[PDB]
């Protein structure tokens, strides 16, 4: 089944952190998680446009 | 002759190694993790998914009581009802009033769409790694897949390749997991037999085609009421669809190092954790012999402006003199900086270049050429991009970290208050002796 | 035996456990022949000697 | 009434226990082992001939 691709996020890199500006008109599952000795993962679910 | 070295178990990372068989020039080696498959061992505990309460259409009698025969059906829980003198579309099914009797049977199978959704429970033991490792070493080079314990080898052409144990142990899954969908959660669920209502696990069976089905639901029976037939009952929503609700996140977004978890089998995959001890008994038919390889009188090292940073943020200069053209091994011996290039085509005499990446901001590692040493020196500045779309090529250490000016400022602190300290324990001495001497 | 599985039987519910030992006869490799099982360290899957 | 004891994981010995309660006459209650079946969980590594 095809799913959508909200329009990539734009990234801004900082010091130790990135920005992500996202856009979505629908709800949309955003999940990050570290690749180190603790995931520290965490999940959202954005919606509209938010960074 | 079999050289040994640990590997960063980093996927796609092609960490470097320089093989020294000393009847034999050296040799360059690459030991890539191309992937790892990390398998945990594991058994189906029980399949589960929205269970389906069929209820059979009651059986009635019209003179008499009917006994509750037990049956191996799934959270069997018939009873029997008095008064029932049930109506149907017709109307009144049964001969008396009182003296007709009605027993209400209902249990529990999967759902026909379970076949699909079902989530099979695993539970984890200590998972195996395997790697896949594309080597290359000289111009010969070979890919192969071994099994990181430390004892199998998983050679692939000539090349005795023998992998592990890890460095450190890890494994991304609890010890009690759940499949769905593909999906996968670590998750406590009820062991066989364990199950209770409104939860996960309320329904189970060694698989979803078999007989051996159990379950504990809550279902209850309620003495028939309305006038028409009928068989009201109530029972804890399914235990199955309620997890899948509050399933939470799915460990493939939630495992740590970055694990890709897979399914069918259970894996991980891609993961980057710890090191891997290696050793290869490369055919010596690879090895060149010493002096009919190149070999150069002397190199010295200048290194270019050099940006630490995981990508090939350095360069340098490599000017040389030596006995024959040819292509020399190129190689970092030191384990703060890794060259990009490994081999290079060398001429009698002229300047070789070299990408390389370190993490130290000083850039006093040993490169070393046809195995000849020069150690190089200078300062690495600081990457101007904090982000890049590639893992650290390499780690760092605290005795690399600090820089070699603030490593001088540090140690010369310390060395006044030593010296301090000591100049207050030499006068102490030197006046006693003064006094005394004349006391 | 875990300390919570209902073993309900007609009119009598019970809850059994957990042992007073964490023993178990199988050693953690054990392998099976013809009926006959033996505690032994095989090599594990992938590792052929 | 959620009666409790112990019991000698022993099969075939009937361990005799009695409960009282009390509105009640005490009530002989005789729990015994007929069968066990430690089993534990097992996966197939491989086959070997």
């Amino acid at each position: 089944c095809p799913v959508p691709l909200a329009h990539t996020p734009t990234v801004t890199k900082w010091f130790k952190g990135i920005t992500l500006h996202l856009t979505a008109t629908r709800p949309t599952l955003l999940t990050t998680r570290k690749l180190g000795l603790r995931a520290d993962a965490t999940a959202e679910w954005i919606t509209g446009t938010t960074s | 002759f079999e050289h040994a070295t640990t590997v960063p178990n980093v996927p796609g990372i092609p960490y470097k190694a320089l093989v020294e068989r000393a009847g034999y020039a050296p040799l360059n080696l690459e030991i890539t993790v191309v992937s790892s498959e990390l398998t945990p061992s594991t058994n189906k505990e029980y399949v589960t998914c929205r269970f389906h309460t069929v209820i059979p259409s009651p059986q009635v009698k019209c003179c008499g009581s009917l006994e509750c025969k037990a049956s191996s059906k799934a959270d069997y829980t018939c009873r029997v009802f008095g008064g029932v003198y049930p109506f149907m579309w017709g109307g009144a099914q049964c001969f008396c009033d009182s003296e007709n009797t009605q027993l209400s049977e209902a249990y529990v199978e999967f759902a026909p769409d379970c076949t699909i959704d079902h989530a099979v429970a695993l539970k984890v033991h200590t998972a195996a790694l395997k790697v896949g490792l594309r080597i290359v070493y000289g111009n010969t080079t070979a890919h192969l897949d071994t099994f990181v314990n430390g004892v199998t080898p998983g050679s692939s052409r000539d090349l005795k390749v023998i992998a592990g144990p890890i460095s450190a142990a890890f494994s991304p899954f609890d010890h009690k997991v759940v499949i769905r969908k593909g999906l996968v959660y670590n998750y406590d669920f009820p062991e066989y037999g364990a199950m209770k209502p409104g939860a996960f696990g309320d329904i189970q069976a060694s698989s979803l085609d078999a007989t051996d089905i159990v379950a504990r639901t809550d279902i209850r029976l309620l003495k028939p009421s309305v006038k028409n037939i009928h068989v009201p009952y109530t029972q804890a929503v399914s235990g199955y669809e309620m997890w899948k609700n509050n399933s939470g996140r799915p460990l493939q977004e939630t495992a740590p190092f970055g694990c890709k978890i897979e399914v069918e089998p259970l894996r991980a995959s891609n993961c980057a954790y710890g090191h891997i001890p290696i050793s290869i008994d490369i055919p010596d038919a690879a090895f060149v012999r010493s002096s009919e390889s190149p070999t150069i009188l002397e190199v010295s090292c200048t290194v270019a402006d050099c940006i630490y940073s995981a990508d090939f943020g350095g360069s340098l200069t490599l000017q040389y003199k030596a006995d024959r053209e040819g292509h020399c091994p190129v190689h970092s011996h030191s384990t703060t900086a890794v060259l990009k290039e490994a081999t290079t085509h060398v001429t009698a005499v002229g300047s070789i270049t070299l990408h390389f990446s370190t993490s130290s901001p000083q850039a006093n590692f040993i490169v070393s050429l046809c195995g000849k040493k020069t150690t190089c020196n200078a300062e690495c500045k600081p990457p101007a991009d904090h982000i890049i779309g590639e893992p650290h090529k390499v780690d760092q250490e605290f005795q690399a970290a600090v820089s070699k000016t603030s490593w001088n400022w540090l140690l010369a602190l310390f060395g006044g208050a030593s010296s301090l300290i000591v100049v207050g324990l030499i006068v102490l001495v030197c006046s006693s002796m003064l006094i005394n001497t004349r006391r």
